[PDB]
């Protein structure tokens, strides 16, 4: 039954897209975590300039709205895209709540890597619930990796 | 594998809703796609996934099917969707369009103007013999006989009908019976009988 | 813009290949796209004949696999259509068109089409009409354009001074090969008309 | 069809579309830290002003640029042609940033030097030319990617 | 932090259902993942039995499709296996197991298994063991003899005395009951203590 | 099914050899395959999976490869620790058939270590007396085993499997008989034959 199961991939694969794409704009997050109080050099690589992070965890936060923009965006896999929709909405809180340590003339490294930063020492301001975003995408895409492959073991399960 | 449309003709006022239906023989998802056609030209692409607009196609226009029913319509009839319409499978190849749907613009019934003409006499020396018979301005459906000395023509006329006027949507219809000039002066009279919903009754015009 | 260009010969004798060529402009078919032919016979409705896509794929209609055959030209930017041992109903306007995902994944849609060249199979020659008097018996005149070929023919009443109620039906194809005409007027019995019958690959004209 | 030999083509044409929609997703973040130059966090959620304090901003722009070539260089019959189109435009926009350090590099980078590298509206290059031509080069390569994808599930016919 | 531990009765009549009960600690049904059951019988191969996801579809294998049943209890984080009318060719290890895609995105590829549980078929009576001193390099045994169904740890010092052991298998007897031997390597000056430990558990016993 | 057929069924190899199991597809299932290594009595563990991808933990001398329809697994030189049976599997569709497996016995001649049990008292008290002949570290045999008192028909047999770090047998051999038979006879011995002893016997009275 060739005729069902073309539109079963398309869909399955559809939303596997989706949940990669908020997986990628996540790892954006991570590479502005090694930037915090770093600059450009001429060889490419980053040199220090301490304690400017002010725009970095701006943009940090931009990306954090656009991944709740785009789980919004999105059967069967309601109640796992509902629990990541509900994790990026409180990455986006934990930062906003916390401005006047991120929204600051000179926001500090320290602060800075305490919202971006997984594994900092020092989660305080932000980075629990990213990490606890990160694992909530885990589950969010083998859900969809498992439901895409679902799909093509119908074709040929006899 | 087939493809049936569900109306091949359609009269319709400017203003009207329309309906067109598309039936598949086999379950073909959502992946239909419908094209308006005007005449001389490119079939445009209206409606692809069954439910999707072409960027530009005006919101008159929708679409909605799955699974072997499928249904175009337009609401708030336009002079510019004078078209065939055809839907299109597309889930393998062939591609089956639809056996199309004229879009007529209706008016009210009309009458035709009936009139007979003889072969010329530039025609009768030349071995062949046409008589035209002439219809005017009705309504398209007709049914034309052709009776030479009241003996029942069947095999010797073609018949040609004019496109549907832009200005006050009527049509024209030639019927010209063709025989040999040996076969021509055998007879006396050739009349032409006209049937028609705007005719009380069969109108005739004949010659000598 | 994405623009397709159909080219050949409009004219194809009985059991002869049929040829046709499609430029593409604004696109480059090596690049991705299916690229396709459509075929149209006049008064009826489209099929489908062929596809290919770069990757080398190419598909047919099973209705006509073994007279069809679809070539590229990578370098050109054009791809062509064969058709062998054409009769009568291969008679049809030819389209080339590309398709494309769209908004989506899969299926690939038919979104732009070349403006379609006219291919017609017969045998019969260039021939000027015999155009002959109407006799009028509101009174009805008209012209008999009888025995001409290739189709395109203009006809016209007294040069243009006569447009309202001249019905000038379709072009009627006859057993012969050739084709029959008949413009028409009607005219109050007052008046009691010169016809101008111009066939562009022959010359004639008649009162 | 050879059913199971079709799938294995679904499948790697699937995995090359999604790594290819990764590398999108990370450049559109990068339109993400455009808006976010010469701003700060708020607390009604906005971006409020901050001019002039852009050296951090564009150091993680520049980290995702690298990771952009990264994944380019771990990514394939029709795309060859196209993923090392992407993958040298990549490399341009790299290079276009670190060619520029003076300006780009230093403590106060300021808000109209950054606009000039990753805002792709900007009256232009420090970056953006090598940024919209490399969003081009990504968004044919997903269309080829696309296709690809396609043409697998179109052999079930 | 996957694992699973399957449990039943390890002894079935002729003709009766076999039941059979996985416990997953580490991971939940719930949640993805595919799971199954596998049987090996004694010096033979894997043979698959079926599988099941949590969206509900569930297969088999169509040479055991007449008489298996898989049921799930989410609440308990197990499933069960059900296996009627069955015969001594179903004698075999039975191994539930999960399947998960790995590093790819198709198929899926069994990653984690239980330890097995073995369940003989036949008409015959659970009996518990006799244990024979082997009197006193030197090699002192046990002998473990004429007990029903063969699943019998033997061990020596509990698991402290490792080294040396050799644990020999369970021989049928004509008699319809199995004998087993346990033996060890030790040095010649501890004469003057090794007490193994018979564990057989379908029937307690100790030595 | 779309069968498979794994080509060795036996394999006899020393440590460091280069060692080759093959496996044939009736018809092709791409790369949709996996191999196990079963070690006796314990559940198989996964090596290779999309018929060469490494499963982690798995040592790198493991490697896989093969077409949609012949696949071969190798191991690139060898340990003692690799004795086990080997399976293919085949993951496109179910039943996702396994293979028929692959015995791979790890071979340096080692002599046995030969003991006697007579039958213990707390076994002759139930009416049976079942004396045991051991054979400790012998490799490779095969060992035939004849009963004197001679008789055939009241003993049985158990090797164990292969040691999997100095690759060596053991065997018991357990002549079953009654308490009558015990003490009427006063000679009851084991025969045995092999490779790595000299000359031949235990009997005990």
């Amino acid at each position: 039954n060739l005729t069902e199961i073309s539109k079963k991939i398309t869909d399955s694969n559809a939303v596997l897209l989706a949940v990669k794409e908020v997986e990628a704009l996540l790892s954006s997050i991570d590479e502005l975590a090694k930037a915090i109080g770093k600059k450009i050099k001429n060889d490419g690589s980053l040199g220090d300039e301490a304690n400017h992070n002010e725009s970095l965890l701006a943009g940090a936060y931009t990306i954090s709205t656009l991944i709740t923009q785009k789980l919004s965006k999105l059967e069967g896999l309601k109640e796992k895209i509902a629990a990541a929709k509900k994790c990026s909405e409180e990455f986006s809180t934990k930062l906003k709540d916390n401005h006047a340590q991120l929204g600051i003339q000179g926001v500090t490294d320290e602060n800075a890597k305490k919202a971006i930063l997984k594994a900092n020492a020092a989660k305080d301001k932000g980075v629990e619930e990213l990490e606890k975003l990160s694992g909530s995408l885990e589950s969010l895409s083998k859900a969809a990796k498992e439901m895409l492959a679902n799909s093509v073991k119908e074709l040929t399960s006899p | 594998i087939q493809l049936t449309q569900s109306p091949s003709f359609l009269s319709a006022s400017v203003g009207d809703r329309v309906t067109i239906t598309c039936r598949a023989s086999q379950g073909i998802s959502s992946y239909l796609a419908w094209y308006q056609q005007k005449p001389g030209k490119a079939p445009k692409l209206l409606i692809y996934a069954a439910s999707t607009l072409q960027s530009g196609v005006p919101s008159r226009f929708s679409g909605s099917g799955s699974g072997t029913e499928f249904t175009l319509t337009i609401s708030s009839l336009q002079p510019e969707d004078f078209a065939t319409y055809y839907c299109q499978r597309l889930n393998s190849y062939p591609y089956t369009f639809g056996q199309g749907t004229k879009l007529e613009i209706k008016r009210t019934v009309a009458a035709p103007s009936v009139f007979i003409f003889p072969p010329s006499d530039e025609q009768l020396k030349s071995g062949t013999a046409s008589v035209v018979c002439l219809l005017n301005n009705f309504y398209r459906e007709a049914k034309v006989q052709w009776k030479v000395d009241n003996a029942l023509q069947s095999g010797n006329s073609q018949e040609s009908v004019t496109e549907q006027d832009s200005k006050d949507s009527t049509y024209s219809l030639s019927s010209t019976l063709t025989l040999s000039k040996a076969d021509y002066e055998k007879h006396k009279v050739y009349a032409c009988e006209v049937t028609h919903q705007g005719l009380s009754s069969p109108v005739t015009k004949s010659f000598n | 813009q994405v623009q397709l260009q159909e080219s050949g010969p409009g004219l194809v004798k009985p059991s002869g290949t049929l040829s046709l060529t499609c430029t593409v402009s604004g696109a480059s078919i090596s690049v991705g796209n299916w690229w396709s032919w459509v075929r149209q016979p006049p008064g009826k409705g489209l099929e489908w004949i062929g596809e290919f896509y770069h990757s080398g794929k190419t598909n047919y209609n099973p209705s006509l696999k073994s007279r069809v055959t679809i070539s590229v030209d990578k370098s050109k930017n054009q791809f062509s259509l064969k058709l062998s041992s054409v009769t009568a109903a291969d008679t049809a306007v030819y389209y080339c068109a590309r398709s494309d995902l769209l908004t989506g994944y899969f299926p690939y849609y038919f979104d732009y089409w070349g403006q379609g060249t006219l291919v017609t199979v017969s045998s019969a020659s260039t021939k000027g009409p015999s155009v002959f008097p109407l006799a009028p018996s509101t009174a009805a005149l008209g012209c008999l354009v009888k025995d001409y070929f290739p189709e395109p023919v203009t006809v016209s009443w007294n040069s243009g001074a006569l447009t309202s109620g001249v019905h000038t039906f379709p072009a009627v194809l006859q057993s012969s090969g050739l084709y029959s005409l008949s413009s028409v007027v009607t005219v109050p019995s007052s008046s009691l008309y010169i016809c101008n019958v111009n066939h562009k690959p022959s010359n004639t004209k008649v009162d």
